[PDB]
RNA sequence: CAGAAAGCCACGGCUAACUACGUGCCAGCAGCCGCGGUAAUACGUAGGUGGCAAGCGUUGUCCGGAUUUAUUGGGCGUAAAGCGAGCGCAGGCGGUUUCUUAAGUCUGAUGUGAAAGCCCCCGGCUCAACCGGGGAGGGUCAUUGGAAACUGGGAGACUUG
RNA sequence: UGAGAGUUUGAUCCUGGCUCAGGACGAACGCUGGCGGCGUGCCUAAUACAUGCAAGUCGAACGCUUCUUGGAAAGAGGAGUGGCGGACGGGUGAGUAACACGUGGGUAACCUACCCAUCAGAGGGGGAUAACACUUGGAAACAGGUGCUAAUACCGCAUAACAGUUUAUGCCGCAUGGCAUAAGAGUGAAAGGCGCUUUCGGGUGUCGCUGAUGGAUGGACCCGCGGUGCAUUAGCUAGUUGGUGAGGUAACGGCUCACCAAGGCCACGAUGCAUAGCCGACCUGAGAGGGUGAUCGGCCACACUGGGACUGAGACACGGCCCAGACUCCUACGGGAGGCAGCAGUAGGGAAUCUUCGGCAAUGGACGAAAGUCUGACCGAGCAACGCCGCGUGAGUGAAG
C-alpha cells in the first residue's frame, strides 16, 4: 500500500508545500522511504519543482499518486506519460 | 546462501555435560578513557556429538540455531590436543 | 463507549457459536479416527479419509491458515497411511 | 498632522559616576573585603553623573573561570599525602638474537551511519530570520586485499641479569 | 580559537579554600503600551471529569418500509442483513538496568488480504433467519414465543496437488541440510454484480472469487559490541544446565510434559538495593569532556487497578467485550449506567502556564461504478511582551548661554 503524497512547511499566513513519497501506513509529514519534489503555494504561476525521475520508477513498483499529484503532474504530463509509457509500455 | 558464521577459535574449558562442552574465546581491547589494552573474555556453550575435545583442546566453533536454553554453538575442527 | 461496533460484537458472537461447533466437529472427527488406529480392527480407511476431509474442509471451508492442517496431515500420513 | 510612539539599576575598592544636610555605637547596608560611632562618594533624603537600551532589575538551576580529580593537565623530606616491616597466589611489566606468524598496529577498495539538525558553497522571501539545492561530520562498524618495523603466538641460540 | 580579580601577615614568598567579572529561566516583572515577521506555552497530582465534538462507508451483494407527485415510477428517506474500516490518526512517560535503545548482522528454524506479475480455473441445490405481523415478561436496559422471506449471508457434493511428504536420478553446501526432473495417498469457488449487442442468441468489456508460485510493504525470532550509582550489596539457581522422546508453536527452543544425569552463572562484579523511558539532537568548553532528554522527528511501553480471552490474517484491542477490586449516577430497589494520559473547556495542587471559531477550500486518511459523507488530523483564525528576526518615537539649521 505504498503511496506518494504531499507535505506542508507553513509559517502563519504564507505556506510552503512539498511532495513526499512514502507508504500509506505512515503519517503524512512523518516517516517515509525516499523523496520526490515540491511546489510553491504562492505566486501563481508558481514553481513546479519536480524530480520527475522516481514517479515512473515508483509506479513500476505500483502505487497510487493522489489527487493533487495527478493534476499537477498532468501539467507536466507524467500521468499522461504514465498511461502513455505503461499502457503502451 | 551467502554468509557463514563468525568462527571464534576458542579453547575448551569444561566438558562435563553430555553432547556439550565449553569453548572460551579471548580478545583484548582499549579503555574508554585511558589507553592501555585490557583483557577479557566470554564463555560459549558448544554442542558436540559425543564430547570429543578434552580439557584445554583448541577448536573453532560455528553457530547454528537455538538448540537449548540459549546455547548456540557447534564443533568444527579439533585443532590441537592437550596431553 | 459504544458507537457502531455493537454489530461487530453480535457478528463475533455468531462466529463464536459456529466456529465452536466447527472446531468441535473437527476435533471429534480426529479423535474418532485416532481411536481406530491404536485399535487395529476394521474401519481404518473410511474414517481415515474422513479425518483428512475434516482437516482440509476446516482448513479451507473453515480456517486456520494452511499449516496446522499441513502439520496434521504430515503427522497423520507419517503415522497411519 | 512632527503631531500618537519612553521606560530600567548603582556610583568605598574589585567595577566609568559628586555634592548639601539629617539619624550621628544608633537607626540599616553589604557578592566579598568590609561600613557605621557629628564632619559617611558605604546609614537616608535631594539633585548631578554612568551602562544597556520597550525592554531592563531580583531569584533559582547548568557549564566555565577550576590544573579545585590533572589521559590531554597535579604530587607525597619538612604543608594534606609512603602502609611498622617481611614472605608470596592471582595480576602488571620484562635481557640479546635467526626464521615464521599476523592477534594488536598502519594502509586501499566496498555497503551503511534517516530527513530536518550545526557549519560551509549557492538562492528566494524589500534584507533579515524562515525555506530550497549540494557535499564534509557522526564506525571504537561489516566484508574483502596488502604491509611484517614495534607489541603479541611457534621453533632454535647466547651469557651480561 | 586558552586574558585574571580580590581576601591569611607589621610587612615577604609559597601552598591553599571562599567570592566575582562570561554565557543556556521550555513558563513569577511590581514598569509600559509599536511588535502587526518566526516560534513556544501544566515539568507539581499517571489528580477527579460536567458540556459538545473527536469513525464511519457501501442501493452495481441483498431483501423490507416513510414522502413530492387507485393504477405511475424518478429523486428522497427509515431499519436490517451483509462487506470493509474501527489495530491508522491523536495523548502520556507510570513502569522498564532488558537485545527495551543505538549500531553492525543472521532467516539451510520465519509469517502477511490491503499493489502489480504468472498459471490453473471459476456448477447444480438445501434449510433456516433478520427485517417483517401479533402476543408474553418487562420501570427501564433488554429478553421471549409463532409464522413467512432474500442474497456476493450460511450450509453439504463433483473436479486439480503445481502445496506437502516418500522414492529414484543429478548437482552442491557451514552440522543439520539445500536445488531441478520423474512418480506412490486427500483436498475449492461468489455457480456473483453492472452495461452493450439483445432475431432463438449468449458472446461479452469491467468489477469481483478460489488454488499454487513471485516481487514489493508490514510484523516476528536470534546474535557481537556500547551507554548508572552502591561491595557499610559475595554468592546466586532447580525447569535451573544438558541429553532422551512426545505435545505444542508462522516459526527454533525445557515454551510444556515423562525419563537419565547434576549441571549453570560469578571478583572482568553474578545476584541484591536505589534512580531513570532510550535516541537524532541542543542559545556550555580552546579542546579533551562535562550537563540536560521540550520541541520536531524515530523506537518502546501504558489506557481508574489487576486478570482473561473472542472476532479479525493482523489486538490480548485508547472512545470493543467477560470477571474480580476501588470510585461515581439512577432504580418502580428486583437491577442497571461510567472511565478526556483524543480537542477545547472544568475543580484541586502549585513559584508558576491559554479560545469551548470555521472548514475539508489546501493536504492526509476511510469506503465506493459516482456525486459524495466524516475528521478537535490538518489548514488556518481569537489570547500570554513568552522568547529571537527587522525596523520605529523626526531630520538639516539654529544662544555669550
Amino acid at each position: 500500500a505504498v503511496k506518494i503524497r504531499l507535505k506542508r512547511m507553513g509559517s502563519k499566513k504564507s505556506p510552503f508545500y512539498r511532495i513526499v513519497v512514502a507508504d500509506s501506513r505512515s503519517p503524512r509529514d512523518g516517516r517515509f522511504i525516499e523523496t520526490v519534489g515540491t511546489y510553491n503555494p504562492l505566486k501563481d504561476p508558481a514553481e513546479v519543482v519536480l524530480k520527475e525521475d522516481l514517479v515512473l520508477d515508483w509506479l513500476s513498483k505500483g502505487a497510487q499518486p493522489s489527487d493533487t499529484v495527478r493534476n499537477i503532474l498532468s501539467k507536466e504530463g507524467v500521468m499522461k506519460k504514465h498511461h502513455e509509457a505503461k499502457n503502451v509500455k | 546462501e551467502r554468509n557463514q558464521r563468525k568462527v571464534y577459535q576458542g579453547r575448551v574449558v569444561s566438558d562435563k555435560m553430555d553432547k556439550t562442552i565449553t569453548v572460551v574465546v579471548e580478545t583484548k581491547k582499549n579503555h574508554p578513557i585511558y589507553g592501555k589494552r585490557m583483557k577479557y573474555s566470554k564463555k560459549y556453550k558448544a554442542h558436540d556429538e559425543n564430547n570429543t575435545a578434552k580439557v584445554g583442546d583448541i577448536v573453532k566453533i560455528m553457530e547454528t540455531r537455538p538448540l537449548s536454553a540459549t546455547k548456540r554453538f557447534r564443533l568444527l575442527e579439533v585443532v590441537e590436543e592437550a596431553v | 463507549n459504544i458507537e457502531s461496533a455493537i454489530k461487530r460484537v453480535r457478528t463475533s458472537a455468531n462466529a463464536n457459536a459456529k466456529n465452536s461447533s466447527q472446531t468441535n466437529a473437527m476435533r471429534t472427527a480426529i479423535k474418532k479416527f485416532e481411536e481406530a488406529v491404536a485399535a487395529g480392527a476394521d474401519n481404518v480407511d473410511a474414517l481415515y479419509n474422513e479425518a483428512v476431509k475434516a482437516v482440509d474442509m476446516a482448513a479451507t471451508k473453515g480456517l486456520i491458515h494452511k499449516n496446522k492442517a499441513n502439520r496434521d496431515k504430515i503427522r497423520l500420513s507419517k503415522l497411519a497411511k
